């Protein structure tokens, strides 16, 4: 015959359960603890106490929630968690330059944008920062540098922007610090569950992020941030954050004081830009200046780096702050 | 523990189907499904 | 008078009203050369890919404006095959012969480029019904 | 309270059925439901 029977029949679904390839695991910080614990529960909590959460990505379209798994150490047998949710996320087209407040940047490969919702908390990397605005069609975004237990950082173009906020799996056990665990994220779907030989497998060591106290917040040098020109005197201000009076509210680095916490200070380390010359510890205030005494003794210092961070019964914060500044006027650069 | 942070109740589905409604015709006036008034209107021409 | 089938092929007879594909280009003009009982052989055809003539139809002047008309089973090489005999073919007159569409969208944009006319649906769906059982 | 120790979510329902496909055959090749292919194979003898 001259006539063909071309292929069309039904064109099955083509369900066959991917492994996740896009995931990631971290550890949950006070602020959720603080909205999705009790009060009296809470209280009890040693500051020890840690919590797991992954997140992770939809391979297809024909994948509703994927299943968690996880173990304590590298032996033993996996014990089921629960299920969660695909968790929105993007990618940055450009660096985020390290700047406090709002910062407009634009993503790509979002996924599950319209979803997200102001006011919620996304992750990156490992600073934490709050949606201002949201454009669907563009995918532009406003976020808060410097939010909850984060400092900003620089973070290259590619970095993976996660809006956990409402989207994670969590483990209720829980555990103490120091512990490794490996866990595997397997793919849910109406055909059935991924097999776990084809799971992908991490590993995550906790650090009591939870009890480690909040850093200070609006770091402003001479009334500048992050200044790379000072003329002179030196004034550097901080601000105390009490993680328990926050609670689970979201406040950056542009907020003044919210007072301190009890028994949490200040400390702050000099250094030559390698060596550690001068410490001072114990601070109270909200500002400090160079003592004129070792200004001979130490003499100019043209590199200067600054180090703060926020220590309560010797627990030093997760996160710090840390630049080199370069000072400018009498005595200080006249080699021009 | 206590409530969890969300709760999966239901399930959005999503589906893009193409379809005839058999040869040339000169508009489409109303959508009814289960009984009731999805949408009533009127359209002359290639549109959305 | 149904005329309606939601079928893969294009459901149109090459040069209808409906397929709006002009032949006249696609005329050949040929003297055969030689005539069996069911088969009409020619060298000018040998130089077209096998099955390019499937589906076409020969026609020929019987008398004054009036034309004979004769499907066409397949092509192969120089020879092609007649449906239901060559009876009554003159061996010397002149034959205009047309090609044939297969019907299949390949076919029918990379040989006559009439894919906008395409009245075939070839992949917008085959059973998928929106009031099934389970859609995976 | 709290929440409880298990949580009865959905039944399984287990089903012993007889039935006949009719006369004699020779062979079972699979079996679809739904649309999804439960299982594919081929068995030529009384067996499980
Ligand atoms: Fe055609």
């Amino acid at each position: 015959t001259g006539v063909a029977p071309p292929p069309p029949g039904w064109t099955p679904p083509d369900r066959t359960p991917r492994a996740i390839t896009v995931r990631r695991l971290i550890e949950a910080p006070y602020r959720e603890l603080a909205g999705v614990i009790d009060p009296a529960n809470l209280q009890l909590l040693d500051v020890s106490a840690s919590y797991l959460a992954a997140l992770a990505e939809a391979p297809t379209s024909l994948s509703q929630s994927y299943t968690l798994t996880d173990r304590v150490g590298s032996s033993g047998a996996f014990v089921d968690r629960g299920t969660g949710d695909w968790c929105p996320t993007g990618l940055l087209a450009a660096e985020l330059p390290l700047a406090a407040g709002p910062n407009v940047v634009t993503l790509t490969n979002a996924t599950r944008l319209e979803d997200v919702t102001v006011g919620q908390a996304a992750v990156v990397d490992d600073e934490i920062v709050r949606v201002d605005a949201v454009n669907y069609a563009s995918g532009t975004v406003t976020l808060a540098r410097g939010c909850a237990d984060t400092v900003p950082a620089k973070h290259l173009a590619g970095a993976r922007v996660w809006f956990y906020d409402t989207f994670e799996a969590v483990d209720e056990t829980v555990y103490s610090q120091g512990v490794t665990l490996q866990a595997r994220l397997l793919t849910n779907t109406s055909e059935g569950q991924l097999a776990p030989a084809l799971a992908a497998t991490d590993s995550l060591t906790l650090t009591g992020r939870q009890g480690k106290p909040y850093p200070p917040g609006q770091f402003r040098i001479n009334g500048s941030a992050y200044p790379t020109k000072v003329y002179g005197a030196l004034s550097v201000s901080w601000a105390k954050r009490d993680r328990i009076g926050q609670a689970d509210q979201l406040i950056d680095t542009t907020v003044g004081n919210i007072g301190p916490e009890d028994g949490a200070t200040v400390t702050l380390q000099v250094y030559s830009g390698t060596t550690l010359k001068r410490t001072y510890a114990g601070l109270t205030s909200s500002s400090w200046s160079y003592p004129l005494a070792e200004d001979m003794a130490d003499g100019p210092l043209q590199d200067v780096r600054l180090v703060l961070r926020s220590v309560r019964d010797g627990i030093d914060s997760w996160q710090q702050h840390d630049i080199t500044i370069e000072r400018h006027g009498l005595g200080f650069r006249l080699g021009e | 523990g206590a409530k969890p942070k969300a709760q999966t109740v239901g399930w959005r589905y999503y589906f893009d189907i193409h379809f005839a409604l058999g040869k040339k015709v000169d508009e489409v006036c109303a959508i009814r499904a289960s009984g009731k008034t999805a949408w009533k209107g009127s359209i002359t021409s290639n549109g959305q | 008078g149904l005329t309606d089938t939601y079928c893969r092929t294009c459901t149109a007879i090459v040069g209808d009203h409906r397929c709006k594909v002009n032949l006249v280009p696609y005329r050949v003009t040929l003297t055969p050369q030689s005539v069996s009982a069911w088969v009409i052989s020619s060298g000018v055809v040998a130089g077209y890919a096998d099955g390019w003539f499937t589906g076409g139809y020969v026609e020929w002047q019987v008398d004054g404006d009036n034309y004979d008309r004769r499907f066409i089973e397949q092509h192969a090489g120089a020879d092609l095959h007649i449906l239901g005999g060559t009876e009554g073919i003159p061996a010397g007159g002149q034959l205009r012969v047309y090609p044939g569409c297969d019907g299949l969208a390949q076919t029918c944009d990379d040989k006559f480029s009439n894919l906008p006319n395409f009245r075939g649906f070839n992949a917008m769906q085959g059973k998928s019904p929106f009031d099934g059982d389970q859609v995976w």
